[PDB]
């Protein structure tokens, strides 16, 4: 999970949203701020490790929330 | 039909006669003893080894671990000779083992397996490594998309450890499975595999994706028409 | 209502299966081997006791049947064994009241072998053959056991069986034994009380050793004296046999 | 040069192949002859004799020897007690060469004899263990034998391919190197059973698990016979 994390970050940091430039500054910035949760267990490792007990419709994968996540937080830097 | 064919039954083939003159006609000095400690060992890894439903323990595994010694055998006598007569054929025999059994097995059956190599060949011992090119390839073309790499105990170390295995398995294989729950790192672990190979030996890497449960067989192999042939 | 019927069959049911305890760090092969068989059998335990209280909340409760709770409820009234539960050999397909006996006389037998476990002591349990998920793999690290204790080869061990660990609920078919003499019956099956299965390097009735009446799965093979006036063809043509359950 | 038709050409091509194999196997054997007649061999003129020829008649020409040696000593214990020496010494030299280094086609050649004098080797033990004085006794009728006739006019039926009550013609098809398969005693009742279906103008039907021989006996058994074997995955 902190594999993903890092994937997501670097994918921040770098590659801007628009197909240096503002939104990458923004996006860099986010990046920064995000880091202390994301990082070692932090909130979202065990958020994700309470909420695989909580009964979902679907089956829950580790996968699906972290998109969810990763788009949601896209969004937010929008 | 029944009439016209006349049926023999094959369930148990020889096993031991089979690895032990097969190493004979490769060359091993202790081609007996070799036999007599190989074949019973996957006798013992057939059960004592947890039940998975991609394991498998016959005579194909067992031919392929055979081979893939005497290339091995080969090759060290070949390095010997650039740097023979007595070699260790049983380190030769536990390499072989290891490279063909050790990525197919699952997280908790690795100490049960180095367990039972313990205990069949005594001075067994490993070395696993010197793959120093490729690692950085793999490093720089992990670097390069966005990948994290690890050196055996940081975070990507089982993730690199698998890709290296990968590469063994190509090497000295025909056909592969990547068997894992969904999110294992399958699909990243062997493009950047295919990028680094091409990186290092120069030759171009082409990947075809095919799904084969999105489109019928008769559109994943072809059809014949009833009319025309 | 079927269903207040296959509800109280239900209630019935989990009397006799409770708990089970997971029990583990040693390279004994026994040991290996009673440890993967109790893990398995556990998780067995977990989803059939599951299974089994979902069912009686969706019928002696309030619960939205499911379509598993659906196919469940139609495998336990048509009186079929349900697949999710034939984790090992059933003989042609027993019902539901033979399977739930035997897997409750399973769980009591694993029960005990994680109190002997607790208390190493495992050398000397007496444990049976037929009430275990895997015999082939009992036998043979009973045979890499015996190896490791004595330290020879482990291909080069015979075994001799003397009616050295107890193994319990074996049977003959169409003969007995007269102190380790098999002799020639007419009665179905008798019974075994007590064997041991010595290991040594290097007129004898062989014999096989299947894991039920079906003989269809044999396990191991096992050696025995003949009488004085009886004949190993005879033997051979009668078709007498041992099961691990009967 | 003519320029005949592709096919016609191609035609030409097969027989010319297999007779040239046909007189190559002829003169391989009239060479093994000479060479075990002797009890002690020269590792060296054998080592040449290797490389000399192709795979399949290597292997083919050392069944022969064997096979006539055997039969001769059935003929007539102390000559098969001599065919089992000079099998035991051929062992012996085809281990130190195989020990020693060597190019790779040299290498297959010598892990294809290897496979098949081990297999002439156990062969003739199990016969030395049983007491068989004559060479009609079904224990040696069992057995795959060789008979090479240099007195046939037709260079392709030089060869006579034998088992248990069954007559075959090896088929003298170039197979390249192949891959010769241990012969288990189970790959010699399979061999046995499906001559005899064979020899009963039958087809032959092994059947088991996977992972077992039923395939690559078969298409040794066709290689053993000199056949073209094609493999054909069926499905529906
Ligand atoms: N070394 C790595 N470093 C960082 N992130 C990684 C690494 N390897 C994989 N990932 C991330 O893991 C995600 C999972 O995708 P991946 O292609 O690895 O799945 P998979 O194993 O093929 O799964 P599926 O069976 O669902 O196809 C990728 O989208 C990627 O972001
Ligand atoms: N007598 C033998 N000697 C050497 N190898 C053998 C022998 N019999 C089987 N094998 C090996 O065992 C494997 C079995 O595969 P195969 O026989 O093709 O499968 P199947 O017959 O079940 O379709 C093959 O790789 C083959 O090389
Ligand atoms: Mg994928
Ligand atoms: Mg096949």
């Amino acid at each position: 999970t902190d594999m993903i994390f890092n994937n997501f970050l670097a994918r921040l940091r770098s590659i801007p949203l628009d197909e240096a430039s503002p939104m990458l500054q923004i996006q860099r910035d986010a990046a920064t701020i995000m880091q202390p949760y994301f990082t070692s267990n932090g909130l979202v490792t065990k958020a994700l490790e309470h909420a695989f007990q909580l009964e979902h419709i679907m089956d829950l994968t580790r996968l699906r929330c972290l998109g969810s996540l990763f788009s949601m937080l896209h969004q937010a830097c929008r | 039909l029944k009439k016209l064919f006349r049926s023999l039954a094959m369930t148990k083939p020889d096993r031991q006669l089979i690895a032990q003159v097969m190493l004979y006609s490769q060359g091993f000095r202790t081609a007996e003893v070799l036999a007599n400690k190989i074949v019973p060992f996957f006798k013992l890894c057939d059960e004592q080894l947890s039940s998975q439903s991609h394991y498998d323990f016959g005579l194909r595994a067992l031919k392929s671990v055979l081979v893939s010694a005497g290339n091995v055998k080969r090759e060290r006598i070949q390095k010997i000779k650039r740097e023979a007569e007595n070699l260790p054929e049983q380190e030769i025999l536990i390499q072989s083992v290891c490279e063909t059994m050790v990525p197919k097995l699952v997280a908790e059956d690795i100490p049960l397996l180095f367990s039972l190599l313990s205990d069949v060949f005594p001075g067994v011992q490993y070395h696993r490594g010197e793959m120093t090119a490729l690692r950085e390839e793999l490093k720089k073309v992990c670097q390069e998309m966005y990948l994290t790499y690890g050196d055996g105990e940081e975070v990507g170390g089982m993730w690199v450890e698998k890709v290296l295995q990968l590469y063994q398995i190509t090497q000295i294989n025909h056909g592969l499975m990547m068997v894992g729950p969904s999110g294992s790192g399958k699909s990243m672990a062997w493009r950047v595999l295919l990028k680094a190979l091409e990186r290092l030996e120069g030759v171009e890497g082409v990947a075809h994706i095919i799904d084969p449960k999105a489109i019928s067989k008769d559109h994943l192999y072809g059809t014949l028409d009833p009319n025309t042939r | 209502t079927l269903h207040t019927t296959a509800s109280n069959w239900l209630h019935l049911i989990p009397q006799t299966l409770s708990h089970l305890k997971r029990t583990e760090n040693i390279k004994d092969p026994l040991f290996r081997f009673f440890e993967r068989e109790v893990k398995m059998g556990a998780k067995l335990l977990q989803d059939v006791r599951q299974d089994l209280a979902d069912v009686v909340q969706v019928c002696e409760g309030k619960k939205k049947q499911t379509n598993y709770l659906r196919t469940l409820i139609n495998e336990l009234v048509k009186g079929i064994l349900p697949r999710s539960w034939s984790h090992y050999t059933v003989p042609a397909g027993m019902t539901v009241i033979q399977w739930v006996s035997d897997f409750s006389e399973r769980i009591k037998q694993l029960q005990n072998i994680s109190l002997a476990a607790a208390s190493k002591e495992l050398k000397n349990i007496h444990v049976c053959l037929g009430g275990l998920f895997v015999p082939e793999a009992y036998i043979t690290a009973t045979r890499q056991y015996v190896a490791q204790a004595n330290s020879w080869s482990l291909e080069e061990l015979c075994l001799e069986v003397n009616v050295s660990f107890g193994v319990t609920g074996l049977k003959l078919q169409g003969a007995t034994c007269n102190n380790n003499k098999l002799s020639l019956s007419n009665a179905i099956s008798t019974a075994l009380p007590l064997t041991q299965l010595r290991w040594v390097k290097q007129s004898v009735v062989t014999l096989p050793v299947y894991l039920n009446f079906t003989r269809a799965d044999l396990i191991f093979t096992v050696d025995f004296e003949i009488a004085t006036k009886e004949d190993p063809r005879s033997f051979y043509e009668r078709g007498v046999a041992v099961l691990c359950t009967e | 040069t003519e320029h005949p038709k592709i096919n016609e050409w191609l035609t030409l091509v097969e027989k010319e192949m297999r007779v040239t194999l046909a007189k190559l196997l002829a003169e391989s054997v009239t060479e093994v002859e000479i060479f075990g007649k002797a009890t002690s061999i020269d590792p060296n003129t054998y080592i040449t004799w290797i490389d000399k020829y192709q795979a399949q008649l290597v292997v083919l020409s050392a069944q022969i020897a064997w096979s006539e040696n055997v039969e001769t000593a059935l003929s007539s214990a102390a000559p098969l007690h001599s065919v089992l020496s000079n099998v035991e010494v051929t062992l012996n030299v085809l281990a130190d060469s195989v020990l020693m280094e060597q190019p790779p086609l040299r290498r297959r050649k010598l892990e294809h004899l290897i496979t098949e004098l081990v297999h002439q080797r156990d062969v003739t033990r199990s016969l030395i263990k049983s007491k068989i004085d004559n060479a009609k006794s079904f224990e040696w009728l069992s057995q795959m034998r060789f008979y090479f006739d240099p007195k046939q006019t037709d260079v392709l039926q030089q060869l006579s391919i034998q088992m248990a009550n069954a007559k075959f013609n090896y088929g003298f098809e170039y197979l390249g190197v192949q891959d010769k398969l241990v012969q288990t005693p189970l790959t010699d009742r399979c061999y046995l059973t499906m001559t005899q279906a064979l020899e009963a103008r039958l087809g032959g039907s092994p059947f088991g698990p996977a992972g077992t021989g039923k395939t690559e006996s078969v298409k040794a058994l066709g290689h053993q016979l000199g056949r073209f074997v094609l493999v054909f995955n069926c499905d529906e």
